[PDB]
Parts: structure tokens; C-alpha cells; sequence
């Protein structure tokens, strides 16, 4: 029937689109999950690095007393 | 009508599959990425913990010093119907993984402040002892 | 090793030392261990699963780390003690809470003070069921995260004080804040996504409106039939719309029946679509 | 017709997903930035600490 | 109670028209009750009651219809006072009705279905009072008619006010 | 606890000692305090609500702060200024976040320079509304992002950029900068995907076009019809390329109506497709 394959047409462009919206919110997150993915490979980097600082820090004031 | 009302929706069918499949890629590499970002952040709770116990150590010494068509068609539609169905299967992991880390970088940057002030404090408590 | 012999000696060492203690020198230097004591009793505490003991320790460590002066640390202790609380059996959960916030508050920490206000806020209605004191921290918290232009969190806090907001009859109050979190999402092409919902919300939220609030609220809204996430707000709306100016109870139920099919309706549009399926009845057979 | 609008709300229910996974993001935008900074500066008043620490060094050694 | 002054007044839309329940305030009465206006020691008249935020204060508001048969005018002092029923005589169990049009501009010769009036007309017009000779204006379909009480019967004697209850056969 | 306390206390000690005040030794130990003092005012200030006073007074911290030698933590002063006053009601804010960047820039912490430098274009637009001020920010922003090896930041960006500086009339100097961050984003199998908008955008811009400019970006443009994410970008195109070429207002009038069919046109698309839809309309009548 003629209303069957036509509400079927309009269905699925209204399936596929339904898609459409959701694929760009893979598409800008995807984006984003690399972008604040730099911020970690700077805290990574920092956090080791701090600590190293510190552990100068705490090894002189030590050595100070001594 | 019903020959390009069908197949148009064919050409359709095909462009969720793809859409999908091809973002699912994209879901894994996320995936992938909320792993190893996992990693480097429990290797950044260790510091956390390492800075806020040295720098207890620091203060007590510096203090010291200071004091056919419907057929494959709908084969399509079984396939878009597994795969979305799939797509939470993802969106609910990647989703305890976010919680997870986002959870830990709280207890982060808290401790964070109070290594910093504490740091600050040593910087203070270090220029009024030279002499 | 013991927890009660922890904190015994932790007794003996917090007091202000005087007379032939005292002898020459003391003060923090006392009062510190005795936290540290404490904070290792809470721990094994936690371990034997007696939680009361372990947050009520905390609570101890905490006190005692006040009175050397470091508010800091000492605030965190509380979090220990709140958490502790929390999932344990006892109250003071609430309270270990305020007392931490009065001090990151003041300390100048309001990036932290939004953080567990909204902890609390989240307690004082899934537990203490205190919604009109739960809204006043979601608001005063959003309003802290507005200034760290955390717009983001700001967010999230508005949405949980209009949603309880509308449940307490505050239904204009309600509107207002997603008017603002609507129009202070459109500045993101990523919230453009989402600034649907905030928009059907606010058109379903009726302080009883005669006019048309909300035939005006679904005008302000821009749809085009190519939209596909829009057919899950105005779409609907419309209809609605037409059904309550109608007085047909049947249409409104009917159409809420429909689109109960291609997005399921949670508790919150459910209450309040009650709501207004009632003021619709409530007005016909009338 | 049935396989249809049955596919159709399960997408949108991914969809609904993605909304909430969106919220996620922006979380870790706050995190990330704020601390990224503050734990930067860190080093900065942790590299100067050990700097006097080393004239505390060369006079109490 | 005993009976206070009260203020004619218009009814409040064209909602409350179509109810022919006279329209008080939230501070005074309460949606459900009756009561009985007085305009002189031999014209006694019964209402029905509908509470509505938008009335004044020690004041009943009528609709035309209402005012064209108490004869109340649009700014006159009458004594309303609580009215109770007694369902035991006063149940209405048969009352006919001469039904018209009340529009000429609009007078069609269709037919009319009366099982759909009779059942429309007691689920608009339920737990109400009414009274032989009063007139009011019936919404059947959005189509305006008028209404005029000839005769009630209790469920045979004549009763001068009824209330008409959910199994009231109307003619 | 009093604000205006606070701040007197802080000038009776900012000020280089001398005399018996100095004693042996002095200076920035002093400076510090009042720092931590006018902080301490904001602070306050902010918490009764007053913004405005807790902005200047953040102005007064960092001001001091500058006077004892720490740019570091100084601007990071002026940064909670530019908070204060963006979530307050005077303007100040650009002024702060200005002095703020002088700092990032000089120290060499160009990293989180461009952090703000992006924020404050971002306000240059959405307040000031002064887009010649922003764009120029928006570039020597992403100029700093693309040499911290942060491609994906500088991209973000140069789309602000190029975005914002076609709605200024700069179409040419918009499609540049769309080839170049299209050619830049092949480079990354997880930008692909996207990588169309650009050229629709590169070829939409037209510097008064007249021959094939964007047919040649449209040509170059790799479509694969089995790979239907394309189907929002070229295909429409050269249908527009078409309706251009004819001048035919109706052809491209109608295409835009198609086109928003299957794929919905945000603001920027509708304004630059009607300034498309007049270049043809003026040719036809001339």
C-alpha cells in the first residue's frame, strides 16, 4: 500500500537524520576527547615533573637541620 | 511512487549503517583513549599523595629552624537495530569511565590547593631563616 | 595497633599543655599528633567496617586540627568525616558537610564550595527530603560556578533547581531559569543539541499562565521540519498547546499516549503532564 | 512497517545518551583547564622553594 | 448561615456562563454548596455556587439569563444565605423542558438527536438546583439554545425546586 | 571580617618601610601581607554580593602583588579580577584579562596565554560586540596553540577566525584560512569526517566571485557517494555553483530550501547564502 511505503519513506529519512544529529555529537565529542586529551599529556607531564621538585625541596630542607 | 519512495529509503538504510559503523571507530578510539587517560591520572593521584606527605616532612624540619528489495532492505534494518542497540552498550561504558575519572580528578585538585599553599607556606617560611 | 588505643594516646596528647607538662615549650607541636592519631584510627576503623567509629574519628582529627589553626587540611578531614557519615548508619552527614563548606567558603575556595554544595543539596533530598533547602544550595552553588565561568557545572545546578523547582509548584520560577540556561547555551554550538529540552520544559512549566506563555515560549523556539531531535520538544508542544486552549482532555492524553512512543517520559515530564492533564479536566466537566 | 518504528526511538535512545555523555565532557573541560593551570603554576612555587632551600644548603651544611 | 449582604454582580467570562451556577469568591463560599437569594419576603430563588479567584469579595456574580429571571440588576443588595437540600423529597426523577433556540441568525431544522442532550445536559448540569419557570441557556454542541422548566417530578409529586441527581430522566 | 577594615590595614602596610619600621631587613615580606589582606576584602566582597567592589579590590591584590616581584601568581590575580567584573556589573573585565595576558606573554607561558587570549576575544564578541578586536585576537591566539604543537586548539580557533570573519564581509580571507585548516586536518584519520564543512564553507565564501573559484575548492574536494556524510557538503554546492552561473534566483532559493531539508542551516549558513542569493538577484537586473 501506497500509505505504507510512503509513511515508510518519511520514517526512515526521519531514521536516518535521527542519526544524523546523534553522528555529530560523536563527531564534536570525538574532537573534544582529543583536544582535552592534550591537557592530560601536560598534567601527566607536571605531576612527575612537581614531584621532583619537591622531593629536591624536602631532601635540602633536611639536609639543612643535619 | 512506491519505486522511489523504496529504494530512496535503500540509499537511506545504507547511509545509517556507514554513519554509524563509522562512528562506532570513533567510539572505540574513545574508548581506547578513557583507558590509557585513566592510567596517566592514577599515576597523578600518586604524586597527590607524594606531595601532601614530603611536604609534611618539609614543614616540620623548616619550622624546626625557625622555632528482493523489502528482503535485504529489511536485513538492513536488523543490522541498524543491533548496532544501535550496540552503541549504549559503549556510551553507557565510556559514560562510567568519565564519572570515574572525573571523580578522581576531584580529589586531585583539591589536594592540589593544599600542596600549593603548603609549597607557598615552605617558599615564606625559607626566605625568613637565610641569616 | 589497636583503634581504642590510638585514640587513647591521642587523648593524652591533645590538651593544652600546662605546669610540669608544658616545662618549656609545647602547642601544635602536641595537638598535630594527636590528628595524626586520629586520622589512623578512623582509618582501621573504616577497615573493621564500623564507619561510625571511623567518621566520628575523623570528626575528632578534624576538631583537634582546628584548634592548631589549618583550616585547609582540616576542612578535608571533614569530607572524610562526611563521606564516612554518609555511607554509614549514622547522621552528621549533613553537618560534617556545612562545616567544611563554612570553611572553604570563607578560606576564599568557592571552585570547591560549589562542589560540595551540590553534594549536600544532593543529600538533603535523597535523604533528609528537604527540597526547599535543597534549591537554595543547587542556586547559591550554581551561582559560585557562574563565577569561575564553570558555565558548564553553572548549568547543571540550574537544571537540578528548576526541575525541583517546578515539582514544588514553582513553576514560573521555574521557567525563568531555563530561559536564562536557554539562552546562555546558544552561545555554544555543542549546547545547541540540548537547548531543545530546557525550551520544552519551560513551555510545559504553567504557573497557571491564561495567556499564552507557552505559545509564545514555542515561538521563540526555532524549528524547521528537517529537524529530527526537534520532533522530541515543539512538535509535541504545539499540539499540547492546541489541546489545553481546547479544553480536550482527550487530545492531551492522546497525544502524550503517541509521543510516549518515540521518546519515553520521565518521572519529571510525567508529574507535571499529570499537571496539566489536570487542569484541563479539573476545568471541563466543570 | 513494525521493524521500522522499532528501530527508530532505540536510536533515539543512543541519542538520549550522547546527551548525557555531552554533560560529561564538559566536566572534564572544568577539571582539566582549572587544575592543568593551578598544578602549572605548582612548579613555579615549588622550583623557587628548592632555589632558597639551596642557600639553606650552602649555610647550615 | 443565617444570611449575609451580598452585590450583584456579571459574571466573571463567558466560561462560567454556560454553568448557570452563580459565581462567588474563594473567601466567602466554597464550589459545591447552595444557597438561596432573597429579594423580597415571597420572591425566593436557589443558585448553584462556583468559587473563582477573580470575584470581589461579598459579592455574587450572574449571568444575563440569571438577572433576566430574578430580576437582578447590575449593582443591588441581596441576602444569599446556605441552602441545604434534603435528598429524600426534592430528588428530581422526571422534569420536561421546553428546549428552543436561542438564536434566530442560526435557527436550522436539522435533527437533533435528544438521547445526546438528556445525557449532556446531567453531566453538565449535575448536583444542581433548579426550579419550575426558571430559564437558562443550554450549550448542545456549541450550538446556543434556551431552556424553560415546565414541570418537575420527584422520583408523582410536584416539587417547586429540585436537585437534579446522575439518574435524572429529563424530557 | 570587615571589608573596609581589611583594605585600610593592607595601605598601612603596603609601603616601603624606612626608619624603625624597616629595622635590618624588609620589602616584599610586607607587600605580601597586604596582598593576602585586599584578597582576603574580594573575597568578602564577593561574598555579599558586591562584585564590582571584590573586582577592584582583586585589582588592588594584583596591583600590589606586581610591586613585589611575582608576575606569576600576580596574574593569575588579575584573572580572578576579570571573573569578578565579567560576572559583575561593571565592564572592567577586557582591561583585566589584557593586563593579564601582558604577563603570560612576557614570562613566556604562552600556553595558557592563549587559553585566556581565546577567552578574551570570546568576550570582545559576546559583550563588547567589537569583532575587529576579537578576530585579531582569535588569530595571534591560535598562531600560539598551532606552535604548542596543540593542532587541534589552534583549529578550534582559526574556525572562530575564519567563521566570524566572513559575517565582517573578508570572505577571501576566510577561504585561505578554510583551505589551510582543511589541509591541515587530513592529517588526523579523526577529522576527516568533518573536513567537509570546510570546503562548503571555503566555497560558499565568495570575495564577488565570478568564475570558478569554488567550483575549483568543490573539484578538488574528495567525494566518495558510498560515503554519505559527503552528501552535507559538495552535492548541494554544485547545484548552488549551478544556480550561480545562470543567474537563477530560484534554482539556489529552492536548493537552499532542499538542502535545509536534509540538512538543517545554522545562522551563519542562511546569512552568507542570502548575501549568494543577492549577488544573483543584482546580476539578473543589471
Amino acid at each position: 500500500a501506497l500509505s505504507e511505503i510512503e509513511t515508510r519513506h518519511s520514517e526512515i529519512i526521519k531514521l536516518e537524520n535521527s542519526i544524523r544529529e546523534l553522528h555529530d555529537m560523536f563527531m564534536d565529542m570525538a574532537m573534544l576527547v582529543e583536544s582535552q586529551g592534550e591537557m592530560i599529556d601536560r598534567i601527566e607531564y607536571n605531576v612527575e615533573h612537581a614531584v621532583d621538585y619537591v622531593e629536591r625541596a624536602v631532601s635540602d630542607t633536611k639536609k639543612a637541620v643535619k | 511512487r512506491a519505486d522511489q519512495l523504496a529504494d530512496e529509503s535503500l540509499e537511506s538504510t545504507r547511509r545509517m549503517l556507514q554513519l554509524v559503523e563509522e562512528s562506532k571507530d570513533a567510539g572505540i578510539r574513545t574508548l581506547v583513549m578513557l583507558d590509557e587517560q585513566g592510567e596517566q591520572l592514577d599515576r597523578v593521584e600518586e604524586g597527590m599523595n607524594h606531595i601532601n606527605q614530603d611536604m609534611k616532612e618539609a614543614e616540620k624540619n623548616l619550622k624546626d629552624l625557625g622555632k528482493a528489495r523489502e528482503n535485504e532492505m529489511d536485513e538492513n534494518l536488523e543490522q541498524v537495530s543491533g548496532i544501535i542497540g550496540n552503541l549504549r552498550h559503549m556510551a553507557l561504558d565510556m559514560g562510567n569511565e568519565i564519572d570515574t575519572q572525573n571523580r578522581q580528578i576531584d580529589r586531585i585538585m583539591e589536594k592540589a590547593d593544599s600542596n600549593k599553599t603548603r609549597i607557598d607556606e615552605a617558599n615564606q617560611r625559607a626566605t625568613k631563616m637565610l641569616g | 595497633a589497636e583503634a581504642m588505643a590510638l585514640l587513647a594516646e591521642a587523648e593524652r596528647k591533645v590538651k593544652n599543655s600546662q605546669s610540669f607538662f608544658s616545662g618549656l615549650f609545647g602547642g601544635s607541636s602536641k595537638i598535630e599528633e594527636a590528628c595524626e592519631i586520629y586520622a589512623r584510627a578512623a582509618n582501621m576503623f573504616k577497615m573493621a567496617k564500623n564507619w561510625s567509629a571511623a567518621g566520628n574519628a575523623f570528626c575528632q582529627a578534624a576538631q583537634l586540627h582546628l584548634q592548631l589553626q589549618s583550616k585547609h587540611d582540616a576542612a578535608t578531614c571533614f569530607v572524610d568525616a562526611g563521606n564516612a557519615f554518609k555511607k554509614a548508619d549514622p547522621q552528621e552527614a549533613i553537618n560534617c558537610l556545612m562545616r567544611a563548606i563554612e570553611i572553604y567558603t570563607d578560606m576564599g575556595r568557592f571552585t570547591i564550595a560549589a562542589k560540595h554544595h551540590i553534594s549536600i543539596a544532593e543529600i538533603y533530598e535523597t535523604e533528609l527530603v528537604d527540597v526547599e533547602k535543597a534549591i537554595a544550595h543547587y542556586e547559591q552553588s550554581a551561582d559560585y560556578y557562574k563565577g569561575e565561568e564553570s558555565n558548564s557545572s553553572a548549568n547543571k545546578c540550574l537544571l537540578k533547581v528548576a526541575g525541583y523547582a517546578a515539582q514544588l509548584e514553582q513553576y514560573q520560577k521555574a521557567i525563568d531559569i531555563y530561559e536564562q540556561v536557554g539562552t546562555s547555551a546558544m552561545d555554544s554550538p555543542l549546547l545547541k543539541y540540548s537547548a531543545k529540552d530546557y525550551f520544552f520544559k519551560a513551555a510545559l512549566c504553567h504557573f497557571c499562565i491564561d495567556m499564552l506563555n507557552a505559545k509564545l515560549a514555542v515561538q521563540k523556539y526555532e524549528e524547521l521540519f528537517p529537524a529530527f531531535s526537534d520532533s522530541r520538544e515543539c512538535k509535541l508542544m504545539k499540539k499540547l498547546l492546541e489541546a489545553h486552549e481546547e479544553q480536550n482532555v482527550d487530545s492531551y492524553t492522546e497525544s502524550v499516549k503517541e509521543y510516549d512512543s518515540i521518546s519515553r517520559l520521565d518521572q519529571w515530564l510525567t508529574t507535571m503532564l499529570l499537571r496539566i492533564k489536570k487542569t484541563i479536566q479539573g476545568d471541563e466537566e466543570d | 512497517n513494525r521493524r521500522l518504528q522499532q528501530t527508530q526511538a532505540q536510536v533515539d535512545e543512543v541519542v538520549d545518551i550522547m546527551r548525557v555523555n555531552v554533560d560529561k565532557v564538559l566536566e572534564r573541560d572544568q577539571k582539566l583547564s582549572e587544575l592543568d593551570d593551578r598544578a602549572d603554576a605548582l612548579q613555579a612555587g615549588a622550583s623557587q622553594f628548592e632555589t632558597s632551600a639551596a642557600k639553606l644548603k650552602r649555610k647550615y651544611w | 448561615m443565617a444570611g449575609r449582604s451580598m452585590q450583584a454582580a456579571r459574571c466573571p467570562t463567558d466560561e462560567l456562563s454556560l454553568s448557570n451556577c452563580a459565581v462567588v469568591s474563594e473567601k466567602d463560599y466554597q464550589s459545591g454548596q447552595h444557597v438561596i437569594v432573597r429579594t423580597s419576603p415571597n420572591h425566593k430563588y436557589i443558585f448553584t455556587l462556583r468559587t473563582h479567584p477573580s470575584v470581589v469579595p461579598g459579592s455574587v456574580a450572574f449571568s444575563l439569563p440569571q438577572r433576566k429571571w430574578a430580576g437582578l440588576s447590575i449593582g443591588q443588595e441581596i441576602e444569599v444565605a446556605l441552602y441545604s437540600f434534603d435528598k429524600a423529597k426534592q430528588c428530581i426523577g422526571t422534569m420536561t423542558i421546553e428546549i428552543d433556540f436561542l438564536q434566530k441568525k442560526n435557527i436550522d431544522s436539522n435533527p437533533y438527536d435528544t438521547d445526546k442532550m438528556a445525557a449532556e445536559f446531567i453531566q453538565q448540569f449535575n448536583n444542581q438546583a433548579f426550579s419550575v419557570g426558571q430559564q437558562l441557556v443550554f450549550s448542545f454542541n456549541d450550538k446556543l439554545f434556551g431552556l424553560l422548566v415546565k414541570d418537575i417530578e420527584a422520583m408523582r409529586q410536584k416539587i417547586e425546586v429540585g436537585l437534579v441527581v446522575g439518574n435524572s430522566q429529563v424530557a
